């Protein structure tokens, strides 16, 4: 049970990797995080500034450590 | 490799290249001709050089 | 512990994915209630818009400044975020820290008690202040020859007492577009209000302080327009709710009469070069953590060292030790801090003879 388990995950682990890969691809925009927020306390948002000069507010962030984001960061 | 585009004043990019230029001919500074859509660095390009500096050379 | 790891995987892979379904939205400002389902929406990119309202947010909570959130496609409302803090400023109010206390200055006592009286006073007993009468003084404008303590005693301030610090660069408010010169400084002083109590510092102000020209470049007049901006969020059409503002410069000279009228900036406490008594405190403080070899009686080198200012003096312990590490040994000997006395006391010459007037 553990072995086929462990197996086919593995695989589906590489699976959602290779899913990640089909939108991680260039060019991206740049943005500097403004502020980072727990909307929770009231899962963390952040408020990217892109360089077009819009301030984009995101419900969350992903595919980057949350909490290794300070405000200007590109 | 990654490259990271300044465009004057619509944004600021990053890029990867456009199979056109080889990996070593960009180095920053250079001025680089991004394809308008699916932006992509396609052909180096000599550096700015200020007009008023030109005619300021007897041919 | 390989299954239950691999799971954890699973959860952050499921998580990247539920970010990859998620989309942004734009961020406005509510100015206006047009009616239950018709709000007057700002951008950040600049336009206006006629946007309509979900059913969840609670309307009440929507009047002129109230941060939204604008889906990019339809332009409706989702949600109330809170008030905004700009990330150049909270760049400014983010600094180290600085382990330097009020032991670590010396001499200057006197000026501590001034600049104290309004740093600590009204933030502490605002009850003095209301059956003597007073109005609670706004800024305090250090001043005095170039190193003698203007910004250590800022680092003390930020130290000690507590506060919101919130330490400005003179340069680093100035942008190249236009009016970011001034945002910058109407953002500074909203999150004060937002702070109570706030001891926002500026410093090295005569860049942004000088006296506004009558047939200056375009350079100089957009400045002239922060220092505008600056000038009335201080005695302008608003009163200043429990904000204190500290300002250091080396020549009191080159400022704008208007940002230096009493009731703008309050007692100028003044900085001075160490005095006799007062220098022998700055040898103690500065060679302290040394390690003498001797009974260091500074009473030659408080002679020698006139008209030294501060750091001067600490450049004597600087160079005491270079001395000591030139003949190899391992701490600095007492006629080792006479030699580097002299040679400070040399190229005290190179500088220009300070002068200043006492405002
Ligand atoms: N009273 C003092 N006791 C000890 N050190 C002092 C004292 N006053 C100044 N210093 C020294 O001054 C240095 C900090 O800079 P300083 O206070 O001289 O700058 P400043 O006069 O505020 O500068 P600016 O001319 O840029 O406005 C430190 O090395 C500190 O040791
Ligand atoms: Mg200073």
């Amino acid at each position: 049970r553990l072995s086929h388990e462990n197996n086919v995950m593995l695989e589906k682990i590489k699976d959602n990797k290779e899913k990640i890969k089909n939108n991680r691809q260039l060019p991206y925009l740049v943005a500097n995080v403004v502020e980072v927020m727990d909307m929770n306390e009231i899962g963390k948002a952040a408020v990217v500034k892109t360089s077009s000069r819009q301030t984009v507010f995101l419900p969350m962030v992903g595919l980057v450590d949350p909490d290794k984001l300070k405000p200007n960061d590109l | 490799a990654k490259y990271v585009i300044n465009l004057k004043q619509i944004a600021k990019f990053v890029v990867g290249l456009g199979e056109r230029v080889s990996p070593t001919d960009i180095e920053e500074g250079m001025r680089v001709g991004v394809d308008r859509s699916k932006y992509n660095i396609e052909l180096p390009l000599p550096p700015r050089i200020d007009p008023s500096v030109t005619m300021m050379t007897v041919e | 512990q390989n299954i239950r790891d691999l799971e954890k995987l699973y959860d952050k892979t499921e998580n990247d994915i539920k970010a990859l379904q998620s989309i942004g939205q734009l961020i406005g400002e509510v100015m206006k209630e047009l009616s239950e389902e018709k709000y007057i929406v700002k951008a950040s990119s600049g336009p206006r818009y006629i946007v309509g309202v979900r059913n969840s947010v609670d309307r009440s909570k929507l009047k002129k400044g109230v941060r939204v959130t604008l889906d990019i496609t339809t332009l409706t409302i989702m949600r109330i975020l809170p008030r905004e803090t700009d990330p150049l400023v909270y760049n400014m109010t983010s600094f180290e820290q600085g382990e330097i206390t009020f032991d670590g200055i010396g001499g200057l006592t006197e000026q501590i008690r001034e600049l104290r009286e309004v740093i600590e006073l009204p933030l502490k007993n605002p009850e003095i202040f209301q059956r003597v009468g007073i109005k609670p003084p706004k800024g305090v404008l250090l001043y005095g020859p170039p190193g003698t303590g203007k910004t250590l005693l800022a680092k003390a301030v930020a130290a000690t007492i507590g506060a919101n610090f919130i330490f400005s660069p003179a340069s680093g408010i100035v942008d190249k577009y236009i009016g970011e010169s001034a945002r910058i400084i109407r953002e500074m002083f909203a999150y004060a209000k937002e702070h109570e109590p706030c001891i926002i510092f500026m410093d090295e102000v005569d860049a942004i302080g000088g006296r506004r020209f009558s047939e200056g470049t375009s350079a100089d007049r957009e400045i002239q327009r922060t220092l505008m901006e600056l000038l009335t969020q201080m005695d302008g059409f608003d009163n200043l709710g429990q904000t204190k503002i500290i300002m250091a410069t080396n020549r009191p000279d080159t400022l704008d009469p208007a940002l230096l009228r009493p009731g703008r900036l309050d007692r100028k406490v003044e900085i001075p070069l160490p005095n006799e008594a007062g220098r022998l405190e700055i040898f103690k403080i500065h060679t302290a953590k040394v390690k003498k070899t001797g009974e260091f009686d500074f009473e030659a080198a408080v002679k020698m060292s006139d008209g030294f200012n501060g750091a001067d003096i600490r450049n004597c312990a600087t160079e005491a030790g270079f001395f000591a590490i030139r003949d190899d040994r391992d701490h600095i000997n007492p006629d080792d801090l006479m030699k580097a006395v002299r040679k400070v006391a040399e190229v005290k010459k190179l500088e220009g003879t300070i002068e200043y007037q006492k405002l």
